[PDB]
């Protein structure tokens, strides 16, 4: 039930730091703000780790073997992670700003560029158990006079090249006895040295500067010494080199410029293979696959992540995410895809498994406030502050209809009829709920009666009534359908901020500004429960506040809520650092989730460090933009009074942790919450828990197996559920012969029917036994079809899961089979000659 | 743009106006973003439109 | 920190400017503070004008 | 060397090119191009491969022998012999040098009669079809499959990577048989894309 | 004795065990090396932050510690180890069974004194070598020469002389020549300490009867005699800040200071350390500063500072008294109860028999703090009844903590020994609360519990009554009276609905907390000693008197599992956070892990000291246990969180003497195909089929909108010219005749060879295998490259191969998809030559198979018809 865990972060593909491909090249590791996300391009799956830094990530690296991941934040704090097990081995502090961390290709040593020192450490062994001090230092090198920009390992794990802001590139030897081999310093660059590299033979060293000069260093006579034999120049008019990488095997040099264009060159010939432009923002990080075929680029400003297959001039991956912009989210009815509305005005559809944007729509001029699907799922609606309501048809990606009010009113909330024929929107400026007809587009009527702005709307899926709530401290139930129109107002203690309708359509829950979730019965218009939330909410002091968090009244209410499709649970979130999941019937908090643990965000901490406070003020509030070397960093474009609706640069204040909207998954036991960092998806998929149901001494994982060996399938299957072990249920599920399925299916007790249907839904989507599952689904529905119909909402999520399997994979297979059959008949039956 | 950000985007919508767009028949996959997946396959013009 | 220091021409007064924006003007021999600004900005350098009365 | 330093098959197919010796006969039409380009043909054989080279005016052949005291790479003789043959077959000198430089380049040779027995104007018709107007068709095949082709009357020689010459040869054969030009062009577009792709 | 699930991590809560610490200076800064049993810790003198710990636990307890710059020498039994940064670099093994007692290092010489009055001298192999390793010689002091050795010391400006101090008298040994240079006069009192003075040739000697002697070695004569009647000296140290002060530590727990110049006492610090644990075991002035670091056996380390004199002139006479500066500490006696404060491995509460309750930080020792006991003033206004002399609260027997309401009001309840009420504490403020809960039946508190919401507190009395209070206001709300004997456990489920209790009478009561009704009662055979309730799974285990752990399901009120095997009482036990394991400890000196699904012991340990408490972290990553001996907490890492653990039951007989694999690892792998008749898809991503059918269209999207400019002068064969690996179909090499369109022999492609071999052998299984392995781009290339010219051999062979594939009923979507591509690329050739027999028969054989795979459509259509109907109407 209430055992949820963070699974993946959608809405963000790159924030800052360096991107790294996996050694096999089939996985891309992208730092997304405070966490590390892994995308499996080949298998179309993605996950984001649970471990969480206290600040944004600055650098990462995965060793060649693929077992250990090291990530370093902007303060130098480092977390070592066992990649296969997805667990944290050890937290390490390097007490400096670490710029780059790179594993040696052998894997034994990893080097760190911290300030002006190059630190070489010994890797902890993954097989060994955890220890107090796993890292063992090897050596610290201090030759540079200023900070190190980047470092490169030699292919034989014996030399390291470090490029610093001293206009110098310097070479070390990891072995003391070999110091005489390489103790040289390379000079002659006009600007910072961005990168230095070896050739495949290690006889040529290339150094690249920010101004755009590439030097080829060779060991030659003028008695022998390193010299610049040849010199090359990127004649970029004003762009400065921002990131450089080199692939020795293919002699490829990928350079990303601050103007947003990147160039690919061949060394030592310096023939320009290509150059493309990904935008007007700098190319922050570039990486190369091991084979050298895929180049991954990243732009921090707009959060673009691009993987380029330069061989075929193709895009494997091309995505753009959102930061501090996701204002809403809406699940597809099957739950396969999630929609988001951003302040930019762009509606983006993300696929849950892959984590990538399937489609983007940019019709809306201003911020989109809310999004909702039709009950059918083929159509989508969205409301924006530009003054319009727009209907989207997904099958053809067309704005097939657009509605607009007469009086030029901003829209903030939206609700669509179950029949997909009426659309109503509310405003913060009009006090009236406009209603339109989907088929014709005309304004049917303007519902009036509120003395305050309408904060939220929702249709009953069954009864088709409309429930509206406002800051007027009231809730009104409109029977708009029917010959006669009726309005039934219900009073509340305080302003209403959010509203959710039970799938039954018999009750409505409303969150008030007092921090109260009140559940009312629609037909009786009387209260049936109340839940306190003010104590549960976790709110943090901002760096700018002059008052404590406890006395702070900034956000102690829930601005969004939603029922579980079963109808027994409510998930709530607000302008705060908590997502609270309440159980409706007993009015208790099942669990509380911390949205973020990043101190870069403003609202994360309840108690701030006293050291930061001074006579001058909080050290965080001092603006240090002047120190930044590049002009584009120093320039301040912030408007004095802005709070929302523009770029981060406009704010001048740190982003604030908040959950714009939350929703449950129609198909799986999971929920998605849009926040500043992105869409946090919490799921119970791992299900490591042991939650036996009606267990007894006679039931045992050992005992179940004989029931199979003795061919007592029903007793084996029922005993498998009582333990509720997935691996055991799977074992019994596949060992039952097809002949006995119709016999067993009829005899399953009614209590365990919801569980098996959930299992088949979760198992069938990714399992390879399409027909065997379909035999099972046919058996169960025929045997217990009547029971399922009587209890719709107990089986709602399970039933949707089965349909998603039957439509999304099963239908696609036969759709080709029927295709080949007809293409077959035409070729043979037809006459072809001449 | 500057005024809207200054007012925290509590502005008033602009006059509605009618404009003409040209829709070119293309496979629906082309309209999508670039990754190893597509979510629809139909054409971008309905049969009536053809 | 870090702090940039500039003495007056006659050596009677001292001007220190922190990088984080702490500017102080004082008479260092007699331990008298003339002015102390806590500008929340990035100060780079400061100098005394014709006399200790004005500084930039 | 920098202080950081680390610590007989024939490429041509369809013709028998083979202290060891190799002899390659030069046809009359390649005599003059061989002459003015010999200032750039003998160096790479004698310095890189460490071979001994001559032109036999009496027999009009290029004679190549291994020096036991100087030559070191056992495959140098065959490598050098193939390089001369590519120049003999009509490929430009820089293309021929690629065989010395690269170790994964193969020459496929075949005649129109091998694919199908064509004679008279029909044989002329096929050579016209392979060539295309102003050489467009062969140029398309060359660029799409990343191959160099020399269409010497009824004899075709294709230089490039293994699978590349396999695809260039297939397109040429399809042209000889009489497949519709559009189908051949349609493939020539997509063969290029598939070859360069990683997956 | 080695667990397969757990492994030691470190010990929390120890700063010093009583062995004299050693001070070491790196540059200007100083560090302190303290002994903790079998390992040592290095603290920074400035902040008393932990820096390093010994990598491995020494086999035997450490006896002496000496530190010189980076290197630290630790002596245990007959071996002296050399450590750098907490990692051993070299081990010195003495040749005599006698255990080392004292240790001195000067220059290249390392001197070790054994208990048999034998001094071993080691020397550096090289003058520039960092530490001595080589064995130089052996010097033995006989009883005629002197008594037992008290300590070894080396005065400054002495070439190769070691000042051996014995109880009887002092001796001077020349290590280089190994000859006794000088012998002191016999002293009347037994010497107990020796400290070189900052002056030349003078070493301070402390006797057992409170005499401090400023013995001058060069003159061999006494210089001064301080007298401390009725005291025993334990440490001596000199102030090097330019003031002639001497700090004289005593075993009674006092530290006296003398000003040698003025022959007067500056001050006395009384009871800085407990006398029961050895008093001031060591007190050392930091070199050249007024800070003195003091330690003792009570598990504490303190620092005191001399402030500057408050008089402008005559600063020498007006000396400010020493002032407490900073310290670190722990329990003086083993902890009695423990609990994890927060969901993370964040903080850990510990209460000990020394009547002090501590909050220990797992992640930084500096964060550890003692929960103060200062009381609030009563709300009523009446005076609080208590002895004027302040005394710590009695020992904490039971503890319960919740965090649903941390920072709003009290969130901890504690029960005290022989006390008729339970006190409250607040974790956020780190101080005792303002509420006291009384049993109201004249009975001692035996059990305390908290509701998850953090509103209620349950107190279980020894007389059988359960009283329920409200934490916010400390007002009694309800009292339940079922048990007649002592209640030994109380718990409430997460939903705050069903409450369960247990008592010595052996009955387990089931209550409905909302309605205040008795749902049911269960009688067990034996008295119940303890209870652990798992809220996520609604299972609670009961430690019965008959050496069993009985697991019960609160929902149905029946015994679900019973665990046997402990040979004595079960001290404590806990549930794993995932609800799958129970770890229990017993007086027979073992810890056993029980796998609840199978109900058997999977791991067993034999602990030298009985484990009095066992507690899992809520994460499950760490297991913490406390023992009857040792002032600290033993922390164990859970190996199960990084790899699977076999659930095979442990061997009982072997465990006593010391004092299906898929099922064993709780995993299962789905079959490749249940039945040959059942259709089965491919073992791979499901986007493979969609990608194959629409390869070209997806690529068109992938292309950039604007063409990329390229250099006019580029190598034609750049792609081939890659120094060396790419495995693409582009990178294929031939494997070793008339020209053939499909492929010349020796030049053929691997795919064609497998096809042609398949045609002759009449089995394409090898070809189907490689086709599935092919990437989508490769598959399109091969299908199109098939020969389409008469007699159409390759096309016909390909159809038979795919016809063979469908018969298997495996990977049928990919075999199907290949035929969609075959028609797309070669549809016209098939159409034009449909009358050809080889194509017609090959196609006809295919149709007969493909017609059989039509049952799938019937199932798919049926399920949609009902699934839409059932879910709708
Ligand atoms: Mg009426």
């Amino acid at each position: 039930k209430s055992d949820f865990k963070f699974s993946n972060l959608l809405g963000t593909v790159y924030r800052q730091g360096n991107i790294t491909f996996s050694d096999d090249g089939k996985q891309l590791l992208s730092p997304v703000g405070n966490r590390v996300s892994v995308f499996d391009l080949i298998n179309n799956k993605s996950f984001t780790f649970e471990y969480e830094h206290r600040k944004n990530i600055a650098a990462i690296d995965l060793n060649k073997q693929g077992t250990l991941l090291i990530s370093i934040d902007e303060d130098g704090r480092a977390i070592l992670v066992n990649f296969k097990a997805r667990n944290v081995l050890h937290h390490f502090n390097f007490k400096e700003k670490c710029s780059a961390v790179k594993f040696s290709p052998d894997g034994r040593l990893f080097a760190l560029a911290s300030g002006r020192f190059l630190q070489i450490w010994k890797t902890p062994d993954v097989n060994k158990d955890r220890q107090f001090a796993p890292f063992v230092r090897h050596r610290v090198h201090a030759g540079h006079f200023q900070d190190i920009t980047s470092l490169t390992w030699s292919q034989d794990s014996r030399f390291i090249l470090t490029t610093s802001k001293d206009l110098s590139a310097k070479i070390w030897s990891v072995d003391s006895e070999e110091k005489n081999l390489a103790a040289t310093t390379f000079n002659g660059h006009r600007d910072y040295v961005m990168g230095a590299f070896f050739s495949h033979d290690q006889e040529k060293i290339y150094t690249v500067s920010k101004d755009g000069a590439v030097f080829v260093w060779e060991f030659t006579k003028r008695k022998y010494s390193w010299r610049i034999t040849k010199k090359h120049f990127f004649y970029a008019n004003q762009a400065k080199v921002k990131c450089v990488t080199f692939h020795p095997a293919t002699r490829l040099l990928a350079v990303g410029f601050t103007s947003g264009e990147f160039r690919l060159y061949d060394l030592p010939d310096f023939t320009l293979i290509q150059q493309l432009s990904m935008g007007q923002n700098p190319v922050n990080t570039v990486s190369v696959n091991q084979t050298g075929e895929w180049l991954a680029f990243g732009s921090s400003k707009l959060g673009q992540l691009l993987v380029y297959e330069w061989q075929s001039e193709s895009y494997i991956l091309k995505q753009q995410g959102h930061f501090d912009s996701t204002n809403s989210l809406a699940y597809s009815p099957d739950g396969s895809r999630v929609v988001t509305a951003s302040e930019d005005g762009k509606i983006k559809v993300w696929d849950i498994t892959s984590g990538f944007c399937l489609a983007t729509f940019e019709e809306h001029t201003s911020s989109v406030t809310a999004v909702q699907f039709a009950k059918r799922g083929q159509v989508m609606f969205s409301s924006s502050l530009d003054g319009t309501v727009r209907a989207w048809d997904l099958i053809r990606y067309r704005n097939f209809r657009t509605f607009t009010g007469t009086e030029r009113i901003q829209f903030n909330c939206l609700a669509v009829d179950p029949s997909g024929e009426v659309v109503c929107a509310g405003s913060l400026d009009n006090f009236d709920i406009h209603v339109w007809s989907v088929q014709t587009g005309q304004l049917l009527d303007a519902l009036s009666g509120h003395e305050g702005p309408v904060s939220c709307l929702s249709f009953s899926q069954e009864n088709s009534v409309l429930a509206s709530a406002s800051w007027d401290k009231t809730i009104r139930i409109w029977s708009i359908f029917g010959r006669s129109q009726q309005v039934e107002p219900i009073e509340v203690y305080s302003d209403v901020l959010a509203l959710s309708m039970r799938p039954d359509g018999k009750e409505v829950a409303v969150s008030t500004l007092k921090g109260q979730i009140s559940i009312f019965n629609i037909e009786d218009a009387k209260q049936v429960g109340n839940i306190d939330c003010r104590k549960d909410i976790i709110s943090g002091r901002f760096n700018q506040d002059r008052f404590t968090a406890k006395n702070s009244e900034r956000s102690k209410f829930f601005t969004t809520i939603h029922y579980s499709f079963d109808g027994m649970a409510i998930v709530a979130g607000g302008n705060n650092n908590s997502i609270c999941l309440y159980d409706v019937p007993n009015e208790v908090l099942l669990k509380r989730f911390i949205v973020s643990r990043n101190m870069a965000l403003n609202g994360t901490l309840e108690f701030l460090n006293s050291k930061k406070m001074t006579e001058a003020g909080s050290l965080d509030l001092i603006d240090d933009a002047g120190e930044n070397s590049d002009l584009e960093d120093r320039i301040d474009n912030s408007l004095p009074g802005s709070q929302r609706g523009g770029d981060l640069s406009t704010r001048k204040m740190r982003p604030e942790v908040r959950v714009t909207s939350v929703q449950f998954s129609p198909t799986a036991n999971a929920f998605a919450a849009a926040s500043t960092e992105g869409l946090l998806i919490y799921s119970t998929n791992d299900t490591i828990l042991f939650d036996p149901f009606d267990l007894d001494v006679d039931v045992t994982p050992h005992s179940t197996v004989e029931a199979l060996r003795e061919k007592q399938f029903l007793n084996a299957l029922v005993m498998a559920f009582r333990l509720n072990e997935e691996y055991l249920i799977n074992k019994v599920y596949e060992a039952i012969p097809i002949k006995e399925i119709p016999l067993v299916a009829s005899n399953i007790p009614a209590i365990y029917l919801p569980r098996i249907l959930k299992f088949i839904g979760d198992f069938a989507i990714e399992s390879q036994h399409i027909e065997f599952n379909l035999i099972w689904i046919k058996a169960l529905l025929s045997a217990s079809g009547g029971y399922i119909n009587e209890h719709k909402y107990l089986f709602s999520t399970a039933m949707r899961s089965i349909q998603r399997f039957i439509v999304r994979v099963a239908k696609e297979v036969v759709n080709t089979t029927t295709d080949n059959k007809y293409t077959y008949r035409f070729l043979v039956s037809t006459d072809g000659s001449m | 743009y500057k005024l809207d950000v200054l007012s925290s985007v509590h502005f008033v919508p602009k006059p509605a106006s009618t404009s003409l767009e040209i829709r070119v028949e293309t496979p629906t996959i082309s309209m999508e973003d670039a990754q190893p997946l597509y979510m629809s396959n139909a054409s971008s013009l309905a049969p009536q439109e053809i | 920190g870090p702090y940039h220091i500039k003495y007056a021409k006659n050596g009677t007064h001292l001007l220190i400017t922190g990088r984080k924006g702490h500017v102080a003007s004082m008479d260092w021999r007699k331990g008298q503070l003339r002015a102390e600004l806590f500008l929340n900005e990035t100060c780079h350098s400061a100098t005394y004008l014709q006399n200790e009365q004005y500084f930039a | 060397v920098a202080p950081t330093a680390l610590k007989g098959s024939s490429r041509i197919i369809g013709i028998n090119n083979t202290f060891e010796s190799r002899k390659i006969m030069v046809p009359p039409h390649r005599m003059t191009p061989l002459r003015n380009s010999w200032t750039k043909i003998y160096p790479p054989l004698v310095e890189h491969l460490k071979l001994q080279v001559r032109m036999n005016l009496k027999t009009k052949s290029v004679e190549l022998r291994t020096n036991p005291k100087f030559t070191t790479d056992p495959g140098a003789l065959q490598k050098g012999a193939d390089f001369i043959k590519a120049f003999t077959l009509g490929f430009d000198l820089d293309d021929s040098i690629a065989l010395l430089r690269l170790d994964d380049l193969y020459i496929e040779t075949f005649e129109v009669k091998d694919v199908k027995t064509l004679t008279g104007d029909h044989l002329s018709r096929a050579i016209g079809r392979i060539a295309g107007k102003d050489g467009k068709t062969k140029f398309a095949i060359e660029n799409a499959t990343r191959t160099r082709i020399v269409l010497a009357d009824s004899k075709i020689h294709i230089l490039g990577g293994f699978t590349h010459i396999r695809m260039a040869r297939e397109s040429v054969v399809s042209l000889i048989l009489g497949s519709p030009p559009g189908k051949v062009y349609g493939n020539l577009r997509t063969v290029a894309s598939r070859l360069k792709e990683r997956y | 004795k080695n667990s397969k699930i757990f492994s030691p991590f470190r010990i929390i809560g120890n700063v010093s065990n009583g062995v004299p610490f050693a001070t070491g200076t790196l540059g200007s800064t100083f560090y302190i090396v303290t002994c903790v049993g079998k390992t040592f810790q290095i603290y920074d003198a400035n902040t008393l932050h932990l820096l390093f710990v010994s990598e491995k636990e020494t086999p035997s307890s450490i006896v002496a510690l000496s530190a010189h710059f980076h290197y630290v020498y630790a002596a245990y039994e007959n071996k002296v180890g050399i450590y750098k940064r907490g990692i051993e670099e070299h081990l010195l093994e003495l040749e005599t069974d006698a255990n080392v007692e004292h240790l001195c290092i000067f220059g290249d010489y390392l001197c070790a004194s054994t208990d048999d009055n034998s001094i071993f001298i080691y020397k550096k192999s090289d003058p520039q070598d960092k530490y001595p390793s080589e064995f130089y010689t052996k010097l033995t002091v006989t009883e005629i020469q002197g008594g037992e050795i008290v300590s070894l010391q080396h005065l400054a400006t002495y070439l190769n002389k070691l000042t051996v101090v014995t109880k009887s008298n002092v001796l001077l040994f020349n290590v280089r020549t190994g000859k006794l240079v000088f012998t002191s006069n016999e002293f009347p009192d037994q010497i107990t300490t020796a400290e070189p003075a900052p002056v030349l040739d003078i070493i301070a000697l402390g006797t057992v009867t409170g005499e401090v002697i400023m013995f001058n070695m060069r003159k061999g004569k006494r210089i001064r005699t301080i007298k401390i009647p009725q005291s025993r000296i334990s440490s001596l140290s000199f102030r090097t800040d330019g003031s002639s002060h001497l700090s004289v530590g005593t075993s009674s727990g006092d530290l006296i200071f003398y000003d040698l110049d003025r022959r007067s006492r500056i001050h006395v610090l009384k009871n800085i350390h407990r006398e029961s644990y050895g008093g001031v075991t060591q007190a050392t002035f930091l070199n050249g500063q007024p800070i003195i670091v003091t330690s003792g056996g009570d598990n504490s380390l303190k620092e005191y500072v001399f402030d500057p004199s408050l008089s402008q002139g005559s600063g020498d006479v007006v000396v400010q008294p020493p002032r407490y500066l900073r310290s670190r500490g722990g329990h003086s006696q083993p902890p009695s109860y423990i609990a994890f404060a927060d969901s993370q491995s964040h903080f850990m509460l510990s209460a000990s028999k020394d009547r002090s309750l501590w909050s220990f930080s797992l992640r930084k020792d500096a964060q550890s703090q003692e929960m103060s006991q200062r009381l609030h003033k009563k709300q009523d206004g009446g005076r609080v009844g208590g002895s004027t002399i302040k005394s710590k609260f009695p020992e904490i027997v039971a503890l319960a903590i919740e965090n649903a309401r941390i920072g709003e009001w009290e969130n901890i309840i504690t029960a005290h020994k022989d006390e008729k009420f339970a006190r409250t504490w607040d974790m956020r403020n780190k101080r005792v609360g303002r509420w006291t809960f009384d049993t109201t039946d004249d009975g001692f508190v035996k059990s305390v519990a908290m509701s998850q919401c953090g509103n209620f507190g349950f107190i279980g009395s020894s007389n059988g009554s359960i009283t329920i209070y409200n934490m916010q206001s400390g007002i009694l709300r309800k009292k339940y009276k079922l048990h007649k004997r002592a209640v030994t456990g109380i718990s409430l489920d997460g939903m705050n609905r069903k409450m369960v209790s247990c008592g010595l009478d052996g009955i387990v009561g089931f209550y409905d907390f909302n309605k205040s009704t008795l749902l049911g009662k269960l009688k067990l055979d034996a008295p119940i000693t303890a209870m652990v309730y798992h809220r996520s799974s609604d299972l609670f285990a009961l430690a019965l008197d008959d050496l069993s752990i009985v697991v019960i399901d609160a929902v149905t009120q029946r015994v679900v599992r019973q665990l046997w095997g402990h040979s004595n009482r079960i001290t404590a036990f806990d549930f794993s956070p995932e609800g799958r394991w129970i770890v229990s400890a017993s007086l027979d000196s073992t810890i056993r892990t029980w796998d609840l699904p199978t109900g058997g012991c999977i791991d067993g340990i034999i602990v030298d000291n009985v484990a009095t408490n066992v507690k899992f972290s809520p994460n499950g990553d760490l297991l913490a246990t406390t023992h009857v001996t040792g002032n600290g907490i033993c922390i164990w890492t859970n190996r199960a969180q990084f790899k699977t653990v076999s659930t095979r039951t442990i061997d009982e007989s072997e465990f006593a003497r010391m004092a299906l694999n898929d099922i064993d690892f709780n995993t299962y792998t789905s079959l490749e195909q249940i039945d040959k008749e059942l259709l089965t898809l491919s073992i791979g991503p499901r986007s493979k089929m969609n990608t194959l059918l629409h390869l070209d269209v997806i690529r068109k999207r992938s292309k950039p909108k604007e063409a990329p400019k390229k250099s006019e002068k580029l190598p034609f064969f750049l792609q081939l010219s890659g120094e060396k690996v790419r495995e693409g179909i582009a990178h294929e090499t031939p494997e070793e005749n008339k020209f053939k369109v499909t492929g010349r022999l020796g030049f053929e492609s691997h795919f064609t060879k497998q096809l042609r071999e398949g045609s002759q052998s009449k089995d394409y299984s090898s070809l189907l295998a490689t086709l599935i392995n092919f990437s989508p781009a490769a598959v399109d290339l091969e299908i199109r490259s098939l020969n389409s010219f008469e007699p159409f051999d390759e096309i016909v062979w390909f159809i038979d191969a795919l016809t063979q594939g469908l018969k298997s009923n495996k990977n049928f979507e990919l075999y199907e998809t290949f035929m969609s591509l075959l028609f797309k690329a070669h549809g016209d050739v098939i159409h034009a030559n449909n009358k050809n027999q080889d194509i017609a028969s090959a196609l006809q054989n295919w149709e007969d198979v493909h017609k059989k795979e039509d049952r799938l459509d019937d199932l798919v259509k049926f399920c949609m018809g009902v699934a839409a109907f059932v879910t709708t109407a």
